[PDB]
């Protein structure tokens, strides 16, 4: 809920 | 690491630190917790995904000679792309790590350079105030708004 | 008061390799190969392939009577044999240049199947009605659905002469044989004419065949052999077949239509009402990653086939949870 | 009092892709891709190419009356054919084994054109004199000039045998043909004998031909047909023709000089009087950088062609003035 | 960038410094100016150069077969080389910024180990030094021969 | 007191090159480059391989009389032919798909060469002595080993026909071959037939051959020629010879056995009681390097061939001692 | 170097320093000598030793179109391979000295940040103490457990 | 007319 | 004597 990351090379950052 | 940070001089990483690949922890007397630098989140984020998406883009019996031409040229480009594919992913999961490892001493840098000699810098990635540090005084940290001459003397007071 | 600065973990199992490390655990990964099938036949865009079943090429294409569910198919997305593909040339003999006709009909999407050469109109004084239990149908002897065997006529078998002009506008294909007796008196009984020939030209074809009487080992119960021949008759150009014996002559010939990125290849997977960018012989796989381990053999739009067991990129951090 | 440590900035737009990021200005970088040509045919080592104009390699070796302006070059850097490469084989058939041919001479940097048989003193008791309308020159029936009809002289076709030994130090290209009259009585006007053959032998070649009469679809009015045939004559062998009929005697033939770096392409640009060390069929491109864009078909010391549309390596800092 | 300098604590370059690619701005009572680092400068152009220079160094109707073959190859080594070309570029751009990246930052490196606490670090890639520092006292900084001895005192009574 | 940081320097003058810079000297280094070879030819997992000395594979498979020594060597780990390859065929002609042969026989780990037409028993009502000087042997005219020269018998050449059963559980290699005399007078003297015929058959083979009679430039002494032909006959598979004339018999055959990473090469070096992983023609090598630029051509587990002149990979350090 | 520290700050290398690839130099009143870090040392041997292994895993007459094919495959094999081997060396050569070079510089503020203000840096790799530090000391700074609490107030008095 | 750059990497650095 | 070095990428450390 606080990055833009289109391909989800990041998790879910808790939210 | 190349950048002497993760796994290095900050031995391990928060678990608590859920909303970022980066950032900081905190104390003072309204009480700690953790906060991801999302601008070098962000950033990194784009670069990897930049990174991912470079990544991501018969025979009769008396023809024997050419089946095997056909089978050596097969096999031979197979062997190539093979090694392509899996040389490429060792280098750039190298440069990766490297990558979250100076992004990491990089902010560990900035904060430094914000703080000075208003703070006693620990070697682990932590630095002790030598003046109080509010909520807002951290925030600003965090933010590089960090106010030095605001604290100095407080600080070298207790520096002495 | 303190602050510190650190970095994310998790409870990732995730591990990748570098050049200096092996088996690293990170937050979080990206697998770039493909390495599952569904285990099914597909269709490409829509379109289903020809499954051959029990039938090879040369079967289908000569019209052996065990492939008759096939003679209707007019378009596919791929052709698929079986390791079962058995019935092909049922009266023995050598296809010439086989290779290159399957070579051909891997470009081919669609075709027309037409009759070239009408069974009752086109051989006048010559016998039409030759069969052989070599190619066996209800258990009665039969023949290929798109040959006919002309036959000597009240003792004679007279010199024939036909033609067919190409006004389809594409290429088409012409399949017939040549019968090789194994001896020179089934030759006479079939064919009367001892030293028969047989012609066949277009403007970028001609080829001579004789009878070439041989007694062989036995295959499928025949001394004797028949060749199988091939063209592909241009728009606008005309074959003529000339012969005073042992034409095996086409009847029916297909007008093609090629496109792109067909295929054919050996499976045992069955079909399904699936849909799929790339098809391989052990079943269909996505399209998404640039790399899979199933199969060398693919059709369609399709990951690069590799070797490795095992490609995965990082994209999080060293993960160190404490 | 101050000092500042700082980097170079200037008003350069030069951009470079990286892994991490697209686009980046930098201060200077040097492109690694040739992306433009000339639109000329150029000189190679000072030699010109051989352009084939209107005719292609059978017409030019055979000698089509058509490629008269080609009988004299002697010497080229590469060959040069048209989509306008139409004069060919004038009297219709099949050039035997035409691509390997058309390999041999991507090798042959010059020749000789020499008389290997004259016309008048070669096949005493035949007519050389045979012409024909498909091979029109001046509105006239003409003939290739490289070979020869011989035909029957006061109704006679008497067996022939000559013989010509290789002293030129160098593989000899000996081209013949053989007429395929379309029925006997033409095979019987020309040549008298209706079984008739023809026999070439070296030491590491033989063949046997026959008139394999047959009415064709006609081709530039014939319904007869010319096959034509090549072997490459070693130093020191001999080479030998026999025949009782249908033989289109070698007339001239051509002593070969084997070179490096040449080859055969086709192209609709014009020559001029320009140098390069790398052509192609669009026309010249420089050779300094290590990759090329243009075409995949080249000649001389060329970069590797490749499908990318920029390749540009950063040399200076990453650009930013302020 | 991996070394934290260029678009880092650097924020960024000089239009200004036309003289080479790392150098130095000062400003003192006698006035003011760019001047490259013509070491790093030149050692810089020596690798980048020897970068670029290790950089730049028919068939008839019926062989369908061969002549699909002959395409098969002739397409693979196009994709093959067209894949090299474009993934050295990219690793060897990705290098070379980072080279660039160090070499300022160990240029910055190493006017803060001679000056130590003779001045102040701003951390824009600035020092305000402590002492008056003359064109002869700049230079012995760009050059890599500054007195700290000489300037010790007179910086430690103003540092206080 | 005073503690530093510093790193190790030693008398290496090892150097690497980078990308950045090169001739690094560094303070150890690996090379990867094999660069030497030992000169000799050497056994393979122990198995010594087929050195054809004078003799190349045709000599060799034929029996040509000055190969004897080869004719009892039943496995090898690879087949040697030298620059003095000479023996082959010694009575001049073609060896009808000798590469294909030769790629046959480069997968041929071992094989039994046994009597498959009984010389005295075979070929009743011909003789079986034909020899030839262009085959001499301790200066007395001779034969093919492997083969058996069929002539008439008091003035009569009577129609022959024997059949082989493939009983071996392997492919059969049989070899043959037909003489084309230069002269009808000896056609007459040898085989009695002017228009004699030969026809070999087999369930997947089938082949007829006439005298083909000619007058040829002399090689070896001899005007006429002998083509050589060979088919793989499969087990259980039966071959037919039937002739009345110019039939060179099949007299030894040879059941083959298959293996892997053999081949075949050229090579002006000797056998030596050696063993090695990997043989190339200038000499063994050794195997644990991932790279080697002695030569392309490789026999066994070998490092991959490169044309660099030196490859080395840093391990420590920048070497600065002072 | 990438990292600044071999043939950088720290100029040349220690032919004295037998046991490992980086360590220490050090001189008190109970005398002076060379010492390897072996932990760094070994961890990097480690890393070499993983990069190494990586590393280290006829025609007739009439048949000329045939043997030119197959002779355009075997020398692009070729091309490509001789191009694959030589470009990785390169590569890795390059990666190799500035993973050593990292190593060292790593090492460095390792030891910097132990001793904080108890020492002075004199830029060359060395640290001068304001204590006095005998062998005790020394191997507490060796292998990572240096006392500053303990030392400071000396320290302190020295710097003055 | 500072730097040795036969190759011209660099711009002419103001002279 | 000191360094687990199976390949031997490093020297004999003086023992
Ligand atoms: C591994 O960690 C996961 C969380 O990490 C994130 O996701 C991973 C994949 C990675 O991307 C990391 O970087 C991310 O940070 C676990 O998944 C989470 O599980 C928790 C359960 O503890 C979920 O949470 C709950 O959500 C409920 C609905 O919103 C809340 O009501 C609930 O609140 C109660 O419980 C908490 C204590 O947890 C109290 O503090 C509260 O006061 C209240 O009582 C929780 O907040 C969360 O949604 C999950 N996140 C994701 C992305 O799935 C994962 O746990 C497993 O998976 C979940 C889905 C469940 O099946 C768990 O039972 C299971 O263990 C971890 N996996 C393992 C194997 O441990
Ligand atoms: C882009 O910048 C260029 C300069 O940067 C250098 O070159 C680029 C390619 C890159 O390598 C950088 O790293 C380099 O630093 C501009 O080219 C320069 O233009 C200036 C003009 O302002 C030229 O200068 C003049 O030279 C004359 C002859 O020596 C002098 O007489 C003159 O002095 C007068 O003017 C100055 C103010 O400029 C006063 O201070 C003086 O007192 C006096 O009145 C100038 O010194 C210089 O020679 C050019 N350098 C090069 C390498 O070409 C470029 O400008 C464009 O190109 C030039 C050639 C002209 O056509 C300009 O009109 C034009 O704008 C810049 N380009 C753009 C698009 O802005
Ligand atoms: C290059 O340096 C080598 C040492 O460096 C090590 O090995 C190299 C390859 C590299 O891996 C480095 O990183 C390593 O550090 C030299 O080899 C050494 O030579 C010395 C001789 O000076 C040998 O030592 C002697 O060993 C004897 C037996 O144990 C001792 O008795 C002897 O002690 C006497 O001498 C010393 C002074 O040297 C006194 O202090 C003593 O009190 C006593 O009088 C020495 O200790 C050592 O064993 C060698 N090490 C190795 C690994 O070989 C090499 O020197 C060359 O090689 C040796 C074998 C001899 O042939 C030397 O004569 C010869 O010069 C160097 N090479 C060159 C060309 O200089
Ligand atoms: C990495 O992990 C896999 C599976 O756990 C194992 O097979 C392999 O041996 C490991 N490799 C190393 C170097 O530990
Ligand atoms: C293809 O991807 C989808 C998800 O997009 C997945 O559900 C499916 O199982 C995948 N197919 C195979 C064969 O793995
Ligand atoms: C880069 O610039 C080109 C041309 O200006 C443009 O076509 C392309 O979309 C740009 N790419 C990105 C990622 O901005
Ligand atoms: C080749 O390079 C020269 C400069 O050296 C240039 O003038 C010419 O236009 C170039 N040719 C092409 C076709 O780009
Ligand atoms: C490197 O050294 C070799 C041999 O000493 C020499 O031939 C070569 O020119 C050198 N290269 C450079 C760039 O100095
Ligand atoms: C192979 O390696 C051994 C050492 O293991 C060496 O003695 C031998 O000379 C090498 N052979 C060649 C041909 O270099």
């Amino acid at each position: 809920c606080l990055y833009r990351d289109p391909l989800g090379v990041a998790g879910g950052m808790g939210c | 690491g190349l950048f002497g940070a993760i796994a290095g001089f900050i031995e391990g990483g928060w678990t608590g630190m859920i909303d970022g690949w980066y950032g900081y922890h905190h104390q003072n007397e309204q009480g700690s917790g953790y906060a991801a630098d999302q601008k070098s989140t962000q950033n990194a984020i784009n670069g990897i995904t930049n990174k991912v998406n470079t990544v991501i883009e018969e025979f009769n019996k008396l023809e024997k000679r050419m089946e095997n031409l056909n089978k050596k040229v097969d096999d031979g480009f197979l062997d190539i792309w093979t090694y392509n594919a899996e040389l490429l992913v060792l280098l750039e999961n190298e440069r990766t790590l490297d990558f979250h490892d100076s992004n990491v001493k990089n902010l560990y840098e900035k904060v430094k350079s914000q703080l000075k000699n208003n703070a006693k810098e620990i070697g682990n990635g932590c630095f002790e105030f030598y003046h109080k540090c509010d909520n807002e005084c951290m925030e600003s940290v965090r933010n590089g708004t960090y106010d030095y001459p605001k604290y100095s003397e407080e600080s070298k007071l207790n520096r002495e | 008061d303190t602050i510190c600065i650190g970095y994310h973990a998790n409870n990732s199992t995730d591990t990748v390799d570098t050049v200096l490390e092996k088996n690293v655990t990170v937050t979080h990964s990206v697998n770039l190969l493909e390495d599952s099938h569904n285990g099914k036949l597909c269709r490409l865009k829509g379109i289903a392939p020809l499954q051959l079943g029990k039938c090879n090429i040369a079967g289908w294409l000569l019209g052996n009577p065990e492939c008759d569910p096939l003679l209707p198919v007019r378009s596919w997305s791929y052709i698929v044999e079986t390791p079962n593909s058995e019935n092909g040339i049922c009266y023995p003999g050598d296809f010439i240049d086989y290779e290159e006709l399957r070579e051909q009909l891997s470009s081919v999407s669609s075709f027309e199947r037409f009759e070239i050469f009408p069974k009752e109109s086109s051989w006048p004084n010559h016998n039409t009605n030759g069969v052989t239990a070599a190619c066996s149908h209800e258990g009665k002897s039969s023949f290929y659905r798109n040959l006919l065997w002309l036959t000597e006529k009240e003792g004679s078998y007279p010199k024939l002469k036909n033609s067919y002009v190409n006004k389809k506008g594409k290429e088409v294909l012409v399949l017939w044989g040549i019968h090789h007796p194994p001896n020179s008196k089934e030759q006479q009984n079939l064919y009367q004419n001892e030293n028969a020939y047989v012609s066949v030209v277009t403007s970028n074809y001609n080829r001579r065949f004789t009878p070439e009487i041989a007694e062989r080992p036995k295959v499928r119960d025949q001394a004797g052999r028949m060749n199988y021949y091939w063209t592909l008759l241009k728009p606008g150009d005309t074959i003529i077949f000339e012969a005073n014996g042992n034409l095996i002559a086409p009847m029916y010939a297909f007008a093609l239509s090629r496109g792109f990125g067909s295929g054919i290849i050996t499976s045992n997977a069955s079909m399904h009402e699936c849909n799929t960018k790339c098809q391989t012989p052990l079943g269909a796989i996505n399209s998404s990653l640039p790399y899979q381990n199933i199969h060398p053999v693919t059709i369609g739009e399709c990951p690069k086939y590799v070797r490795s067991a095992k490609l995965r990129m990082v994209t999080g951090l060293r993960n160190i949870p404490s």
